[PDB]
This record gives structure tokens, C-alpha cells and sequence, in this order.
RNA sequence: UUCAUCUAGACAGCCGGACGGUGGCCAUGGAAGUCGGAAUCCGCUAAGGAGUGUGUAACAACUCACCGGCCGAAUGAACUA
């Protein structure tokens, strides 16, 4: 039984983990192939952390906050070309911005969903927040979860 | 010792050992410890 | 503008000198932005710690030497790189949350306040050894 | 005893180990003593 | 001379910290603060830019803005003759 910790973000289909995987005798396309069992939900940027025990294919893809955020948008397509350069800015997720910060395993470092979910809403530099809205100082005027969350 | 002279004169007088106890003694024997050398006795020898 | 924010500090400072009945003087020489941010999470429950400039505290202390007086002789301790930890917990338990945890190669407790008293946090590190053998070694001076 | 820590304790803090700095001690702590107990502590001392 | 900063500690000098969401989003061989398009949000804070520069293939590493330790009383700009 051996131990380590290497992490490489982004996630398309399942592709070389460079030299860090190399001088360890994992494999090139095989470490990338056991990284398909992970990269499956979602299909646009993740945060995988592969564990190393002698030769163990442990692709435990830990939760990226901007990813539980981006994934909370719609869907549409998966790769190739998007008539321009892709876009995703609409999703409501009114009470899903905090149900995402609730999934922020401890983390947050603040006053529960009051400050964790006022920052996760901020992490949304791509979507459109609670139904029809934006961000900025519309977060300081939030009344939900919090007392229920904490 | 400094914080074990009147505290021992408290560990052999009165009854129990409260914070409001020794403070009516060291501040009565015309020679107290350091007030903090007294409140310590309400901590390191509890019960 | 800058009288603005400073005065706001006198505010939340004066408020801790009243509410919390106890205080630690900690020293954060070196100590990362990351170290501190995680002594918060560890003491989030009871204690709360407050930081700032020296010359802002030597004044604010004296700024209310009227009421709350025995914070007066806190001043010959608020030099160098110091910090404040206000609490309403017992002694021992708090200090070791600070003195020990999140140390790499941590911050240090140099003086403690409890109702006009000045603990060196060295007469706080008691183990009922020189305190139980003083409720007994004098009992042989009584028997 | 009770006067054994008030007549033997005031003898290290400069105080007349008798009844003015030992019996009044009980008085300055609300404790019922006796005019012949500290004297019984004064006699047992010899 | 005037205006502004400054004993609630300036200016300068040396010295410490320079964090979490988070490799933020498009974009691509690869771009994680730093070839590059658009935003500049929060947390925590005494303080820390979704980033001044050095640098990597891309991370690292360093630096800085911002805060502090030390000191102890002056500093900044526009003018007058
Ligand atoms: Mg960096
Ligand atoms: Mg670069
Ligand atoms: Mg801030
Ligand atoms: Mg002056
Ligand atoms: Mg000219
Ligand atoms: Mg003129």
C-alpha cells in the first residue's frame, strides 16, 4: 500500500497527465482512461485529484465550486464548435446557490450560508443568479437559509 | 512559596475554597499576594 | 474619511473590552495570513480575536481609562507585534487552542487578562502538582 | 484546628500572633470564636 | 505664502505578513494573477488586486499594490520675492 496526491483540473472526455504521472509508473493513456470513469456529469471543466498506491487508478474527482456552479446552468451540446465560442448565462438556481454552498464541504470559512452563499453567488461570473437578477450588492439583501442552514 | 503561603493558610482555614473566600482574607491580613496569585487558587486546586 | 474608519475601530474595540470579561495578549511574529484565518475557524465558537496597530490601542485603552480602568496596566504589554484574544471560556482550554494548533516551521500567548489581573500564562500552566502538594506538604506542617 | 492557621499564619506576615491579629480575624470573616480558644491556642503554643 | 498629511504615529529607512472561494469565464497544443477578449464578486480581514512587475511550455519561485513592526516629528503639492 502506497500514498500520494496529484491534482489536474479541467475535464473533457478523458485525456496525457504529463511527467508528474510519469516518473511514478502509472501510464499515459491509461491514467487518462481511468479518468473517464470520473469525468462522467459533467462535460465542461472539473477538478480531479488522482490518488497513487503503487499502481492504483483512483480518479476521485473532488468537487469544484465553480463547477457545481457552472453545471447548475442548462445543458446544450458538449464539444466541437458552437457557431461562435459557447455561452451559458441564464440559470435561476435561486435556492440552489446556497444548496451549492451547502455542498461546500466545511470550506466557506465564515458565517454559514450567510457568507458562504453570498460568495458562491459571487463565484457565478458566468450565469445569471436567482431567476432574473445579477449580483454585486443584491447579495447583501438576502434573506434565506442561514438560520435554517447554520 | 508566594502563591502557596496564604493559599495554604486557606488550605488549612475557613472551609471550602471560593474566589470570594480568600479575597476577604489576603485583603485582610494586611499582606495580600498579587490578586492574580489568588485567583489562580480558584483553578489549579479545584475540588 | 480616515477619521471615519479609525473611529469605527475604537467602536468595536471598546465593545469587546466590555462584553468579554477576559483577554489574551498573543504575538503573531511571522504567522501567515493563512495561519490566522484558521485560528478563527478553530475559535469561532466562543472566543473572538481582534488585531490592529499599536498606536491605535495605547490610545483607545487610555481613551476610556475613565470607566473600565484596570485595562490601564495592559499598556506595558501592548508593544511589539501583539494581538488580542477576548473570551468567556475557562483558562487552560483556550490557551492551548492558541499556543498549539496550526503551528508550522504558530502564535504565542504572552499575557492574560481577567478582571484587573495580569497572568503571565506561566502561572496558568498549572498541573495541580505544586498546588496539591501545598494542600498536603503543609498538612505535614500540621500533622 | 481553626486558630492553628490564624495564630501560626499571622506569625509570618508581621502580626501579633495573639488575639488582636488572630481572634479579630474570625471577626473579620464572620466566624464565632471564643475568648478562651485562641487563649487555648496561646497556651498550647508554649 | 497657501493647501493637503501627520503624536488616533504621517513621511522616509530597515524588517514581517502579502489569504480563502479559485487553476474565477470565454478562449487553446498548452494560458492556473502576469501572450489574450469581458467583467473587478464575495469571503475573511489589521491587510491581500479575480492582479504591479521578474519569470514557466503550462503550475512553481520571487515581487508588488494593501496591512503591520521598529523609530519619533515632521511630510506633500502649488506659489511669492
Ligand atoms: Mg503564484
Ligand atoms: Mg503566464
Ligand atoms: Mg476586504
Ligand atoms: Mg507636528
Ligand atoms: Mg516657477
Ligand atoms: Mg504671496
Amino acid at each position: 500500500m502506497p500514498p500520494k496526491f496529484d491534482p489536474n483540473e479541467v475535464k473533457y472526455l478523458y485525456l496525457r497527465a504529463v511527467g508528474g504521472e510519469v516518473g511514478a509508473s502509472a501510464a499515459l493513456a491509461p491514467k487518462i482512461g481511468p479518468l473517464g470513469l470520473s469525468p462522467k456529469k459533467v462535460g465542461e471543466d472539473i477538478a480531479k485529484a488522482t490518488k497513487e498506491f503503487k499502481g492504483i487508478k483512483v480518479t476521485v474527482q473532488l468537487k469544484i465550486q465553480n463547477r457545481q456552479a457552472a453545471a447548475s446552468v442548462v445543458p446544450s451540446a458538449s464539444s466541437l464548435v458552437i457557431t461562435a465560442l459557447k455561452e451559458p448565462p441564464r440559470d435561476r438556481k435561486k435556492d440552489k446557490n446556497v444548496k451549492h454552498s451547502g455542498n461546500i464541504q466545511l470550506d466557506e470559512i465564515i458565517e454559514i450560508a450567510r457568507q458562504m452563499r453570498d460568495k458562491s453567488f459571487g463565484r457565478t461570473l458566468a450565469s445569471v443568479t436567482k431567476e432574473i437578477l445579477g449580483t454585486a450588492q443584491s447579495v447583501g439583501c438576502r434573506v434565506d437559509f442561514k438560520n435554517p442552514h447554520d | 512559596m508566594s502563591t502557596e503561603s496564604a493559599l495554604s493558610y486557606a488550605a488549612l482555614i475557613l472551609a471550602d475554597s471560593e474566589i470570594e473566600i480568600s479575597s476577604e482574607k489576603l485583603l485582610t491580613l494586611t499582606n495580600a499576594a498579587n490578586v492574580p496569585v489568588e485567583n489562580i487558587w480558584a483553578d489549579i486546586f479545584a475540588k | 474619511g480616515i477619521r471615519e474608519k479609525k473611529a469605527e475601530y475604537f467602536a468595536k474595540l471598546r465593545e469587546y473590552l466590555e462584553e468579554y470579561k477576559s483577554l489574551f495578549v498573543v504575538g503573531v511574529d511571522n504567522v501567515s495570513s493563512q495561519q490566522m484565518h484558521e485560528v478563527r475557524k478553530e475559535l469561532r465558537g466562543r472566543a473572538v480575536v481582534l488585531m490592529g496597530k499599536n498606536t491605535m490601542v495605547r490610545r483607545a485603552i487610555r481613551g476610556f481609562l475613565s470607566d473600565l480602568p484596570d485595562f490601564e496596566k495592559l499598556l506595558p504589554f501592548v508593544k511589539g507585534n501583539v494581538g488580542f484574544v477576548f473570551t468567556n471560556e475557562p483558562l487552560t482550554e483556550i490557551k492551548n487552542v492558541i499556543v498549539s494548533n496550526r503551528v508550522a516551521a504558530g502564535l504565542t500567548v504572552v499575557q492574560v487578562y481577567d478582571n484587573g489581573q495580569v497572568f503571565p500564562s506561566s502561572i496558568l500552566d498549572i498541573t495541580d502538582e505544586e498546588l496539591v502538594s501545598h494542600f498536603v506538604s503543609a498538612v505535614s506542617t500540621i500533622a
